[PDB]
């Protein structure tokens, strides 16, 4: 439980795709929950999406539910969000956070990436 | 939370211990029973019962459906549960038939085990207090032998059927029949009194076992181990049996999927409550059977092992001497008896209700078609009286003996956790189980949880089997009856109704599905959406 | 999805004195099922109060949370310049996650 690292951040047109990566080190990726959160220019922080340790349970927010996936490696120790159409909306910077318990919350969170659309 | 208790722990505190408890104790030699006592609580007794309730609350089901959804190769295990709560709910309630008997002779101006000037005694009947002023009888024994009982000699000689034992019976099966067809459960104001009634009247006769003269022998008997005595497979057995059959392990999660739905709501630490408040009530309860054990090993100078029976009526034995020596007799007994009529009767409503909720779930088609619903139930309770009718007879106490260690008991129990562990742990897999289990509650079991299941209750279960098969001896009635060969093998065979549960409808599955025999094991490994 | 909201979204302060913040939920939540977060200006958020009690390891007890129901708040026992940040609540009782408008010292 020491290092998370983002990374992917790049400016697009709007309506297209990007794929963002989030690298771990330093304690059980395989074991631990993850979630990503989203901070606006306006400094105001919503939530995306939360994937499960084993990923077969995944949650996403009712703004990006359609439009949003989110997907794990255990392997590598690398989480991955990929968006298939952002919105003019959906310009921010995006954090990945450790959710593993919901009693205790987020308590790593990631260095963080933006991302622009025009 | 106190609501938490009142509304869970009265399904699980019982009978098994205030009476079963101390008996096994006792047979066990004291002290030695409650080292494996206490490793098979916290090795196994909580975590599977957390287990227990998670399963139940996966499915929102008994154990008719919930494992369809983890492993139908191993669906044999709802079966296993059935076929143990149906024959727990034989032989369980002829402890309350004993304890109405005992309730209706209570209503004498004297207690007729406080002497023996009475026709059914023997000869070799002496008074206690005058034993001590050859081969003499105490009166509380040898009534609980011949009025309540008339025990025949052996199991070969059932005799005659007593008809006040079989009127009882009728009484309070009639009770849990109009119980569980019209709806009745402890949801008034009512349960308040249900629930504290019997703390307060274990209270009281804890506070006059200590009082009474040589209890300290009794507490040093309970306390001070043996051991040698450990080398016992039987204490082991004992100790790991009681554990299971006290937090209804294999049993609770066709009644924990309903009574355990609530959200919000700590599991863990519900669960933890309930583990901690069963233990606490039966290791307080022992305290009160070993000091009138004590008292009465002083009285008869006799030795503690000695004293009374190692069998079912030890409870039967010693409390209805601790109400002797109480002021107003009489009224104490009554006050006894229907506590441990309360205590028995709401976990056989509880067990009675899990089982037919378990089998109408097996036929929803046909049961639950309309007015079938009481029915069945009639028809449940009518099955279960003529099977228990054979237990009231003359020979009736040795084969309640072979169902408490058979039916309900021993290497079945033993089996059914450790396939359940074991499935769960490696089969359907503890890293999903943990997810699952967080996405429910909101947090991981943790390592404890995960290593028990894993591997302490798998290992303890198969080394206690191997233990007993390698060390076996036979099974006895109290310290000198031996069971015929015969015996053995019914109860064997009342095991073995549980036990092959798995097998064959691994077997039957294995069979009932297409292709290559590879193929049908991965089709039936993988878990159900 | 439960609209969290902080009414004091800035405060101005005078360092060394007690600063009380908090925030409202339009549906009740466990008291387990909310946490704070701290962000620094131009900085990732950190934890800093989980389970409404329970401080977090990087913050020491100079902070301090209370609350049940549909109310939440924060207490500070006396805010330095290293106080300075944004701070942030969020409910876990159910998805879909959400954080509040934020409170933010402005000295
Ligand atoms: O009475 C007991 O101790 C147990 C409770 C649940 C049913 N099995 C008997
Ligand atoms: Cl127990």
């Amino acid at each position: 439980e020491v290092q998370l690292v983002e990374s992917g951040g790049g400016l697009v047109k709007p309506g297209g795709s990007l794929k963002l990566s989030c690298a771990a080190s330093g304690f059980t990726f395989s074991s631990y929950a993850m979630s990503w959160v989203r901070q606006s220019p306006e400094k105001r922080l919503e939530w995306v999406a939360e994937i499960s340790s084993g990923g077969r349970y995944i949650y996403y927010s009712d703004t990006v539910t359609g439009r949003f996936t989110i997907s794990r490696d255990n392997a590598r120790n690398i989480l991955h969000l990929e968006m298939s159409s952002l919105r003019s909306e959906d310009t921010a910077m995006y954090y990945c956070a450790r959710g593993e318990v919901r009693q205790r919350g987020f308590d790593y969170w990631g260095q963080g990436t933006t991302l622009t659309v025009s | 939370k106190i609501d938490f208790v009142l509304s869970v722990a009265g399904g699980f505190v019982g009978l098994g211990n205030v009476w079963r408890f101390p008996y096994l104790c006792y047979k066990n030699g004291g002290g030695a029973f409650l080292i494996p006592y206490f490793i098979f609580l916290f090795g196994s007794g909580l975590p599977v019962f957390f287990l227990e309730i998670i399963i139940g609350q996966y499915t929102s089901e008994g154990g008719i459906t919930c494992w369809e959804k983890i492993c139908p190769l191993f669906s044999g295990i709802g079966y296993a549960s059935v076929v143990i709560v149906s024959l727990l709910n034989v032989y369980y309630i002829v402890i309350l038939a004993w304890a109405t008997y005992y309730l209706f002779q209570s209503f004498q101006k004297e207690l007729p085990w406080a002497h023996c000037n009475h026709s059914w005694n023997t000869p070799h009947c002496m008074e206690d207090t005058m034993r001590k002023n050859t081969n003499f009888t105490s009166p509380v024994i040898e009534f609980w032998e011949r009025n309540v009982l008339s025990l025949s000699p052996g199991i070969d000689h059932p005799g005659s059927l007593k008809w006040d034992l079989a009127l009882c019976l009728l009484l309070v099966w009639l009770v849990c029949f109009f119980c569980i067809w019209k709806g009745v459960r402890s949801t008034g104001k009512v349960v308040y009194f249900t629930a504290t009634f019997p703390f307060a009247m274990l209270l009281v006769l804890l506070v006059r076992g200590l009082t009474l003269p040589g209890a300290g022998a009794g507490i040093k008997f309970y306390l001070y181990p043996d051991i040698t005595r450990l080398e016992d497979p039987q204490v082991w057995i004992d100790a790991g049996t009681q554990i299971f059959f006290s937090y209804a392990i294999c049993l609770g999660a066709m009644t924990s999927l309903g009574s355990y739905n609530k959200y919000h709501n700590n599991v863990y630490r519900d669960c933890m409550l309930l583990g901690c408040l069963n233990s606490g009530t039966s290791f307080v309860s022992g305290f009160a059977i070993f000091s009138i054990l004590g008292f009465m090993a002083q009285e008869q100078g006799v030795d503690i092992a000695d004293v009374a029976e190692s069998g079912p009526g030890l409870a039967f034995i010693a409390y209805p001497k601790a109400v002797t020596m109480m002021p107003l007799p009489t009224f104490w007994s009554i006050l006894f008896f229907i506590m441990l009529l309360l205590l028995g009767l709401d976990s056989q409503f509880v067990e009675v209700e899990g089982q037919i909720t378990s089998l109408v779930d097996l036929y929803p088609s046909f049961l639950r078609k309309g007015y079938r619903r009481e029915i069945f139930i009639a028809f449940v309770c009518s099955i279960s009286y003529l099977l228990g009718l054979t237990m009231v007879t003359e020979g009736g106490m040795y084969v309640f003996q072979l169902f408490d260690y058979y039916a309900a008991s021993g290497v079945c129990l033993l089996w059914v956790a450790f396939f359940e562990c074991f499935v769960i742990a490696w089969i359907y897999g503890g890293n999903r189980f943990s997810e699952d289990i967080r996405d429910m509650i909101g947090f991981p079991p943790g390592p404890w949880m995960k290593y028990s299941w894993a591997v302490i209750t798998p290992v303890l279960c198969v080394g206690c089997f191997i233990f007993s098969l390698v060390k076996y001896v036979p099974l006895t009635y109290n310290k000198t009856y031996v069971y015929p060969n015969w015996a053995i093998g019914l109860g064997w065979s009342l095991a073995l109704s549980s036990m092959l549960c798995v097998p064959l409808v691994i077997v039957i599955r294995l069979c009932q599905t297409e292709g290559p025999f590879l193929v049908r094991v991965k089709y039936l490994l993988t878990p159900r959406e | 999805e439960n609209v969290l909201t902080q009414s004091p979204a800035i405060m101005s302060t005078s360092p060394g004195e007690k600063v009380t913040m908090t925030c409202r939920a339009s549906s009740s939540v466990g008291s387990s099922y909310l946490h704070w977060y701290q962000q620094k200006s131009g900085a990732s958020p950190k934890l800093w109060i989980y389970s409404t009690s329970n401080l977090a390891s990087g913050v020491p007890a100079r902070f301090s949370g209370s609350g049940s129901g549909t109310s939440y708040s924060l207490t500070i026992s006396s805010v330095e310049a290293e106080d300075a940040a944004t701070y942030y609540c969020q409910q876990f009782s159910g998805y879909p996650l959400t954080f509040g408008s934020g409170t933010k010292l402005e000295m």
